[PDB]
């Protein structure tokens, strides 16, 4: 009855109006990615040429629009449908010859996503602001969308079959918006308790105990390789530690690479004496506790999850209340 | 294995597994349970250990070139059945190869797998787009009522079966056998409580090595078993190292009281491996030896049925229920995600109501209905006169166009049926 | 087709609008022969 | 504290402590739609005809429904064009 | 199912052994002694023998 | 449902949908809260 | 669903397409010498051509139903000229308001061993025909007048019987399909024509 | 399901050029050369002998994803000594120690195969 | 700044394994080496397995990976099988693979293995290696398995079927001279085979300015090819790599114009 | 077409009129026969 | 007139006109900086944004009813 | 349309395929040749018989589609849309696309052209070309290319092409140069080892 069909739960009321099966989305397990910014996802190819954004024709890039045309569908560098001015849509799988189709300006094709796009990456008990923010997509060969470990803080998973899901803004209007207003890199500091969400997390905080301690000495092949990770540097080596008996960096020097223009921050390592602030070698540190950032060179102490983590006054919160968003991304990557 | 007649059998959704293997390590009591005849996994070199960081939070690294020579290697049995219908008195399910000459809807697609009968053969290859059985209804020409097999089965059929229903009809089982070589995404768990998806996979040269050329097929976290306290999985990796070396199933009885952490590991220290296991490996890509030394061993692993293919779903310019006009599903997984409130929500703090209104009414159900301006009921608009006109009202200048959500417009008409009359004034 | 037959194992080729009940032996669960096609693995 | 001040300064605004369960502030001032978002969503909604009380239509739910850019951030402003300034176009298309 | 053609570590072909595997072991031969005698010395080449079930053994049971 | 619509409105006035003033200068300092971080007084404690 | 193959990287490395806008009317002889004298003062000053040619059409009739089309041009008037090979595509008109027949276009100078080729190549002859008239142009556009002429006996140009008294008149331009409004000008330029022979876009169907 | 073909580690594409030394602006005397559809095998190979030259001052490999197969080697050298004539002299250096092993293991093979004893 | 020089030693050889040690060579040289014996050296074996008959209780994809992984002769014979792409063959043929076929119908009463000898080349050269025998299928009375099948050529980054060795060993530094590795208490890890340590000294003390040198190795051939061969052949082959580098480098130096 | 877009601003209920449904309807004056076809 | 508005602009406000002007430079409209090498209509006006260029006045409604109407070029870029 | 010969040179002993060129080219750079530019000559192949479609960097529009002992077709670039645009229809054969890239050394009248037919990423060979523009006649200008050859060529130098052919009066062709090219490349691509 009609009384019945507009009724309750399911009804036009809640079922069809205020929630509905929205479309250009798609739903898949998430395994750890590292080698991605902490602002990208890698879409699987499947779920890429099977979703796309508009792109109005234009004088500009009617040039590449007319081959994703021409290899539409049959490749993933293709277009699917070319809407055009009165609003038809010549949709090319059946258009018998789609190398002759002709393209004008005003006429939008729909290319097949690709890299560069913007998607609004969300868990599915959304929760927090921080469950549905914005990644750029790097399509990827396997089904899996990847994610960069930092960022699961916030979405809140870990990847054991757990399942993420991609809703891909579709006009231009949009793509301002997710990527001006909730982009991952924008979203660091919350504003309920005023600390940054994201911290470098699982392996990486083992390793920068261990890099960032006062007995590490790494030889010159180690240190060209690493340096070539860093998306920071200037392109100096720095000058060796030690000099003379061999050329031997020190792991501090090699972290004060990647550590951003300059900051000043002085915090407590997890292991810190109850006791030697107050006596003597107060400065000198006999563990090398007190870790001491001056001018943006560590220039004394261990790192821990406090130093470089999720809490009021971390490495990281210091970065993002002076130096920036963008730079801090890109230091967060480099340190991974 | 599931049971022994798999080849009888025909039952939906069942997976045997190419080489399914006894465990190394054995508690004494699985012999009663049927398990040295029906295993459920593969004993794996797996090396507790943190290599390229593919392998953090529950991931397992894992060796293309093993999972080339059969690692887990499984066909996923999936049977479809059709029962021909005489429930007309004039109309039936006959069984035959629909032909566009005497059928009027052959819908677009390849009918020519089909054989005589009506069933594809066993030993095709079904794919997209190909009708496995076909049958044509009679009407009172012979409208064509098929089977389209829905996406991504593409698997050889391995038994077309013939035969009486119980309801006395005439009906078939078709096994559509399809390969699964595991991939990223796919669950494998311990029998400790660790399960873990797969991160990347790499190939035997370019994955650590021990010194005598041994490859870990598995690389499991270091990382996971701590704040878990499963030091029960690291016994057995040892165990089953000293039960390899020494070639006998291992005992694991749950008291054993013969099996405290250092008796097994004496007998390991003969063999020449660290007494506490750990072993020396170098990184593969560079050669150089990996500082700390990596802990590896035997240790059963079985692989779970959750699969990322079943999981995967995706959705653009999908089918639409005409109804309600917002997203149904058809082949390939088209019913997308759902906006529900709790999404609807964040997306008003952060603040972005363009995603709001795209996600919610372009992306569901984008409507434009020409309104009336005098009185905000709808209104004929003829497109090809190019005539507006809201009759009662007796208006043809005034007939505002107002984008709705379909789901919306079917309130209002609904509502006026029930005689309340909103008015969608513009002004 | 050709059918083959469960019990005897006869295969027991029928035309369409047939009985499926095989002769001899009256097992009424008659599987479908291979494919007189050829599908080539690749042995990946 | 700002968090918390809201949540302990809205529930106690209109002068009686108002429980804000879904039962609670079930009871509203608000347009027919608003209050048709509560399972009564048929009986409000004859009443209203009745009495013609029009829906004002701004509220961020009210107009979601309606598909119409809704009254939250992103959408309280109305953008107009400049006539001068354009002038400095740089003419290139 | 059926023992595997080579070993998932190195790649040894360990699949022309179960026979005899299989047969040593009935003469007396300790599971230690069959493994050592047909030619496998590191830990995966062992494991596969070890710990086969032959299943094929067990569907061959079922009339064609 | 009972905080739909509070917003801080152009003059800073955190008000809901009728336009009522829930607040009157959003958190009572009009600082948003994600640029502040804590420091310590120092005149508080201090002996006189 | 599907792994649709990668493909490379080269994109915008290539050629824009050649769209060729069409509009085709018909003149009866006894006022030919009114649109001549007309189309010359409206064109450009050059003394007009007088060309005189020979096409042959190239069917291919591989699997697929459509053949492929390819029309292949010798001027017989115009000694030590390279034989011309063009495809033409289908009809992409669209806009009520563009008024014009368009269609994809591939232009492409050919040695004189070209009749060779395309047979060993598969491709067949089918009709054949001469073409004799006056080209003028106006800017980009260009007008072709002329009398087809239909050839009997199976290889020869010595004799050809007429296929009507009117010669069609095409007015063509070969644009780089970079923007638009070229149809709006064809239209013009047509208008001025109008009263002395109507140009219309007339579908080749029927 | 997406198992891409396990030879395009290796094959090089239609539209895919194997080397392109990118000159860093930032940097004077330093060319990034982005072999495509290598891994590490020649990745550690190459760098490895750009070292052992005194005259360069920096040069390494970065495998960009591992599951994109690409290198990119960036070596900046003195000024006299130009970063493609380093390139240019360690393939060729490279093969003469490959050519020299591979002289001396036949030497080696055959006295033991024969049985030098 | 120019070339090393590496010398060579074999110290065992057997039809299946080689034990050379190297010497005087850099650690990526000998690791790179190392990873082309693995994969790159070239095999020939079965990929395009087509069935004709199966009653086997196996499917017909799993006497295809099995008919895969045997190990066939590649002999001298990849030295003149161009690949697939490189053959144009559009496709496996004769001259670009070598044609495999089986046929067996069990029709005695026991059991019928069916193993590596059915599977029958109509080149002499290429034969399973087994020439005991892999058992790609027993069989019961009345089932038959016939099969085509063709064995293009192959390097091992594509899949393992065509991987030549098995166990390729490597060790530089036996006692951690270079204290590479920092044993966590020197006292329990055994020995290492090519020890020079005498036995008290838990390992040899720290030598730093040495960079490593004296690499060992223990390529076991599957039986594909003798043990040697698939030395030589992977330095031929990561010469041509390299070699290739450098026609693409220069063809690309000239014209950075 | 040429209508022009616009934005909803104030939506009023009310009972509508019988004569209002009488004139909207394009029915002729009331549904008769209630078999949906014959021919 | 009496403007009581802030002087910067509101972060929701710098996302609104990235994206209108957007709209405007894809579908040809006149562009107003210098463009090199580039053609992504957001990146052309994020630029423009970056020199207080773009034609749009911002009407920000007070809560009352008038509407105080803001220009780009007054407005302090908070980025 | 100037005579020309186009033949392989083995790199012989240990020298790699890359070196050799290096070798060969300084070598002609020691007769004071000098370098004109560069020349890239890239080929196509189709199993349609067989179709072949080159283009030597020499001719700036031409392209050259050769059928075999069937004619040539000299014609513009925008052969090459065609021929895609047919792709479709047309077969398209698999990776057997043949390129030579190398310097052009002048010599007085005497363009010298040495390159190594890379196969796909992979060198393998070398093909020299010498053209006399001057020499419009051709079959009887072979002493000249002759005695040029054995001045750098030396060994290996070809005892003429059969491009030549009949004695004849005919004038050598671009057609004639592409057919040495086409030959040159089938022994290429099958030569192997
Ligand atoms: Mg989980
Ligand atoms: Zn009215
Ligand atoms: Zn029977
Ligand atoms: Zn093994
Ligand atoms: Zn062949």
């Amino acid at each position: 009855s009609l009384k019945q069909r507009l009724k309750g739960k399911e009804g036009r009321v809640r079922g069809n109006l205020m929630g509905k099966r929205v479309d250009f989305s798609a739903r898949t397990v998430i395994t750890p990615d590292p080698n991605l910014s902490i602002d990208q996802v890698g879409v699987p190819r499947s779920i890429a040429a099977n979703m796309t954004f508009a792109e109005i024709v234009t004088p500009f890039n009617i040039d590449r629009l007319q081959e994703l045309v021409r290899r539409g569908n049959s490749q993933y560098p293709g277009a699917k449908y070319i809407i055009r001015d009165n609003g038809d849509r010549i949709d090319l799988r059946f258009h018998p010859k789609p190398s002759d189709l002709h393209l004008q300006t005003g006429y939008k094709v729909e290319r097949h996503m690709c890299d560069g796009d913007i998607v609004i990456f969300n868990r599915q008990p959304t929760l927090h602001k921080m469950s549905m923010m914005g990644h750029r997509v790097r399509i990827l060969p396997w089904s899996t969308f990847r994610l960069n470990l930092s960022v699961t803080t916030p979405y809140n998973a870990d990847f054991d079959g757990d399942e993420m899901n991609l809703h891909l803004p579709q006009s231009l209007e949009t793509r301002a918006e997710i990527q001006e207003l909730a982009m991952v890199p924008r979203m660091i500091v919350t504003p309920q308790s005023n600390r940054p969400v994201m911290g470098i997390v699982q392996d990486t905080l083992t390793a920068v105990r261990k890099f960032t301690k006062r007995d590490v000495f790494l030889e010159r092949g180690e240190v060209m390789n690493l340096l070539m990770f860093l998306s920071t540097w200037d392109g100096k080596v720095p000058q060796p530690a030690i000099l003379k008996p061999r050329p031997l960096w020190t792991g501090k020097q090699i972290f004060s690479l990647i550590i951003p223009g300059h900051i000043n921050c002085i915090r407590t390592h997890s292991t810190h004496p109850d006791d030697e602030d107050s006596g003597p070698y107060k400065h000198i540190s006999p563990g090398d506790t007190k870790v001491v950032v001056e001018n943006g060179e560590l220039i004394m102490g261990i790192l821990c999850k406090k130093s470089l983590g999720t809490s009021a006054g971390s490495l990281v919160h210091i970065s993002y209340l002076e130096m920036g968003h963008d730079i801090t991304r890109l230091f967060y990557s480099n340190i991974q | 294995v599931y049971i022994t007649n798999f080849h009888v059998r025909m039952d939906t959704l069942a997976h045997v597994l190419y080489y399914p293997q006894k465990p190394l390590v054995t508690t004494r009591s699985m012999e009663y349970l049927r398990f040295r005849e029906l295993p459920a996994g593969i004993n794996s070199i797996v090396a507790i250990a943190s290599y390229t960081g593919y392998n953090q939070e529950d991931s397992v690294i894992m060796n293309r070139s093993a999972v080339d020579r059969g690692f887990f290697r499984s066909v996923f049995y999936r049977s479809y059945k059709e029962q021909e219908s005489k429930k007309g008195f004039d109309q039936e399910e006959v069984f035959e190869k629909p032909t566009r000459e005497t059928c009027q809807g052959m819908r677009h697609a390849i009918y020519d797998k089909l054989d005589d009968d009506g069933l594809i053969a066993p030993g095709v290859r079904v794919s997209g787009d190909d009708v496995i059985i076909g049958k044509t209804v009679t009407l009172p020409t012979k409208r064509d009522c098929s089977t389209f097999l829905r996406t991504s089965e593409t698997g050889i059929v391995d038994q077309v079966m013939v035969t009486l229903n119980q309801e006395g009809y005439k009906f078939c089982k078709i096994r559509v056998r399809s390969v699964r070589i595991p991939q990223i995404g796919d669950k494998f768990a311990s029998r400790h409580g660790q399960k873990g998806t797969c991160g990347i996979q790499y190939r035997q040269e370019d994955m650590p090595f021990t010194c005598e050329g041994i490859t870990p097929d598995i690389i499991i976290n270091p990382h996971a078993i701590p704040s878990r306290m499963t030091i029960g999985h690291l016994i057995e990796c040892l165990q089953g190292k000293v039960s390899a070396n020494k070639g006998e199933i291992g005992d694991a009885t749950p008291f054993n009281d013969a099996v405290n952490v250092q008796k097994i590991s004496n007998l390991l220290s003969d063999y020449g491996y660290h007494l506490r296991g750990n072993e020396v490996l170098y990184n593969g890509f560079t050669g150089r030896k990996i500082t700390s030394q990596i802990f590896i061993g035997p240790t059963y692993y079985q692989r779970l049925k959750h699969m990322v293919d079943d999981k995967i779903h995706s959705r653009a310019r999908g089918p639409i229920q005409i109804l309600n006009r917002q997203p149904m599903e058809g082949r390939s997984r088209d019913g997308g995600l759902r906006f529900g409130e709790m999404e609807r929500d964040c997306q008003i703090a952060h603040g972005a109501a363009q995603f709001l209104r795209e996600r919610l009414f372009e992306a569901s159900d984008p409507y434009q209905v020409h309104v009336c301006n005098l009185c905000g009921i709808m209104a004929i608009a003829n497109t090809r006169t190019h005539t507006y006109e809201c009759r009662g009202c007796r208006n043809k200048t005034q007939i505002s166009l107002v984008r709705m959500p379909y789901a919306c417009k079917l309130l209002f008409q609904e509502l006026m049926s029930m005689s309340i009359a909103p008015r969608m004034m513009s002004v | 087709m050709i059918y083959i037959c469960g019990e005897c194992h006869t295969e027991n080729e029928i035309k369409s609008r047939d009985p499926i009940r095989c002769r001899e032996c009256g097992y009424r669960i008659m599987y479908k022969k291979r494919t007189k096609r050829l599908v080539v693995f690749d042995a990946r | 504290y700002r968090h918390l001040a809201l949540l302990c300064d809205t529930m106690t605004c209109r002068g009686h402590l108002m429980a804000i369960t879904r039962h609670g502030v079930n009871r509203q001032d608000t347009g027919p739609l608003m209050k048709c978002s509560f399972e009564e969503t048929v009986d409000v909604l004859m009443e209203a005809a009745a009495h013609g009380e029009s829906d004002p239509m701004k509220g961020v739910s009210e107009n979601i429904m309606l598909g119409q850019l809704a009254p939250a951030g992103t959408g309280c402003f109305d953008l107009l064009l400049d006539a001068e300034k354009c002038k400095y176009g740089m003419e290139i298309p | 199912m059926i023992i595997p053609v080579r070993c998932f570590t190195c790649g040894k072909i360990v699949g022309n052994k179960w026979e005899a595997y299989l047969g040593l072991l009935q003469a007396e031969y300790t599971e230690g002694d069959a493994l050592d005698a047909l030619g496998l010395k590191r830990y995966c080449c062992r494991r596969m023998l070890l710990a086969h079930v032959d299943l094929i053994e067990k569907l061959l049971n079922y009339a064609p | 449902k009972s905080m739909e619509s509070v917003m801080v409105k152009y003059d800073a006035t955190v008000r809901n949908s009728i336009n009522q003033v829930v607040q009157l200068r959003y958190g009572e300092d009009g600082l948003a809260g994600e640029s502040v971080e804590f420091q310590n007084l120092a005149t508080l404690k201090p002996s006189n | 669903m599907e792994a649709p193959p990668v493909t490379m990287m080269p994109v915008t490395g290539g050629t824009i397409n050649m769209m060729e806008y069409l509009l085709q009317g018909s003149v009866l002889d006894h006022s030919l010498e009114s649109l001549i004298h007309r189309l010359r003062g409206l064109c450009d000053n050059m003394e007009p051509e007088t060309f005189l040619d020979h096409e042959m059409v190239f069917l291919l009739k591989g699997q697929q139903a459509s053949p492929f089309v390819l029309r292949a041009r010798r001027s017989m008037d115009r000694a030590g000229a390279p034989w011309h090979l063009r495809y033409l595509g289908q009809p992409e008109m669209g806009d009520k308001n563009r008024h014009a027949l368009v269609r994809n276009c591939v232009d492409i100078a050919t040695s004189e061993n070209l009749t060779d080729f395309l047979m060993e190549m598969g491709f067949r002859m089918d009709h054949e025909f001469v073409a004799k008239g006056h080209l003028f142009r106006k800017g980009i556009m260009k007008i072709m007048v002329y009398k087809i002429f239909r050839i009997l006996v199976p290889g020869n140009t010595d004799s050809t019987e007429a296929l009507s008294l009117s010669y069609l008149v095409e007015l063509s331009v070969v644009a780089p399909a970079g923007q638009d409004m070229v149809s709006d000008d064809m239209k013009n330029f047509a208008e001025q024509l109008k009263p002395l022979v109507h140009l219309e876009k007339i579908d080749p169907k029927r | 399901m997406n198992a891409p073909p396990a030879f395009e580690s290796f094959l090089l594409f239609e539209g895919e050029k194997k080397i392109t030394i990118n000159k860093d602006t930032k940097v004077p005397n330093a060319c990034l050369f982005t072999i495509n559809k290598e891994d590490h095998t020649l990745g550690n190979i190459i760098k490895s002998q750009l070292l052992k030259d005194p005259q360069v001052l920096f040069a390494g490999y970065k495998v960009p994803h591992p599951l994109e197969h690409k290198i990119i080697i960036r070596v900046q050298t003195t000024p006299d000594y130009s970063p493609q004539e380093a390139f240019t002299n360690a393939i060729t250096d490279l093969i003469s120690e490959l050519s020299l092993l591979e002289e001396r293991f036949r030497v080696a093979i055959k006295d033991k195969q024969e049985g030098i004893e | 700044p120019y070339a090393n020089q590496p010398t060579v030693r074999i110290t065992e050889l057997t039809d299946e394994n080689v034990k050379f040690i190297i010497e005087n060579t850099d650690l990526a040289v000998a690791n790179s080496i190392r990873r082309v014996f693995i994969a790159e050296v070239p095999i020939i074996a079965i990929d395009w397995v087509q069935i004709d008959a199966n009653s086997s209780v196996l499917h017909d994809e799993f006497i295809a990976h099995r008919l895969g992984l045997i190990p066939l002769t590649s002999d001298d014979i990849v030295d003149k099988l161009q690949y697939s792409r490189d053959c144009t063959c559009e496709e496996f043929c004769p001259e670009c693979s070598v044609e495999f076929t089986l046929d067996v119908r069990c029709n005695e009463d026991q059991t019928r293995h069916v193993t590596s000898r059915d599977l029958i080349s109509n080149s002499p050269r290429v034969i399973p290696v087994t020439s005991d025998d892999i058992l790609i299928v027993k069989l019961r009375k009345g089932q038959e398995l016939r099969l085509r099948a063709y064995a293009k050529k192959g390097f091992g980054k594509e899949h393992a079927k065509w991987n030549p060795t098995a166990g390729v060993a490597f060790e530089y530094d036996p006692d951690n001279a270079l204290r590479h590795t920092v044993y966590p208490k020197p006292e329990e890890w055994p020995k290492s085979e090519y020890s020079e340590l005498d036995e008290d000294e838990s390992q040899a003390p720290y030598d730093p300015n040495g960079k490593p040198e004296r690499f060992y190795y223990n390529v076991e051939s599957c039986g594909s090819l003798r043990p040697e061969t698939i030395v030589l052949s992977a330095l031929s082959g990561l010469k041509k790599k390299l070699s290739d580098l450098q026609t693409q480098l220069s063809h690309e130096i000239q014209s950075d114009v | 077409s040429a209508c022009p877009l616009r934005t909803i601003k104030r939506v009023q209920f009310g009972v509508l009129s019988p004569d209002e449904l009488k004139r909207m309807s394009v029915t002729e004056g009331g549904i008769k026969y209630p078999e949906t076809t014959e021919g | 007139q009496k403007r009581i508005t802030t002087p910067y602009m509101t972060k929701y406000e710098r996302a609104r006109v990235l994206g209108t002007r957007a709209l405007q430079i894809a579908m040809c409209a006149p562009v107003m900086v210098e463009l090199e090498g580039e053609t992504d209509p957001l990146l052309i006006a994020m630029k423009e944004l970056k020199a207080r260029k773009i034609p749009i006045i911002i009407r920000r409604y007070l809560p009352d009813g008038s509407y105080e109407d803001w220009g780009v070029d007054e407005l302090i870029i908070s980025d | 349309m100037g005579v020309t010969c186009v033949s392989q040179m083995p790199v012989a002993e240990g020298k790699s395929v890359q070196q050799t060129v290096e070798l060969l080219t300084r070598k002609l750079e020691m007769l004071g040749a000098e370098k004109q530019g560069t020349f890239c000559v890239d080929c196509e192949t189709y199993h349609t018989k067989l179709m072949y479609v080159m283009h030597n960097s020499e001719y700036p529009l031409s392209c050259f589609a050769l059928f075999e002992n069937g004619p040539c077709l000299i014609a513009d670039t925008n052969f090459d849309v065609l021929m895609v645009k047919l792709k479709g229809f047309f077969q398209s054969a698999k990776a057997s696309k043949i390129e030579t890239r190398g310097t052009r050394y002048q010599y007085c009248d005497f363009l010298v052209k040495v390159g190594t037919v890379t196969m796909g990423p992979s060198a393998r060979g070398i093909s020299v070309e010498v053209e006399y523009g001057p020499c419009v006649v051709a079959s009887d200008c072979w002493s000249l290319l002759l005695e040029f050859l054995q001045s750098f060529l030396g060994s290996h130098t070809p005892g003429a092409p059969a491009v030549f052919g009949n004695r004849h009066d005919a004038v050598y062709g671009p057609a004639d140069t592409m057919v040495q090219y086409m030959e040159l490349f089938n022994k290429i691509r099958k030569q192997q080892q």
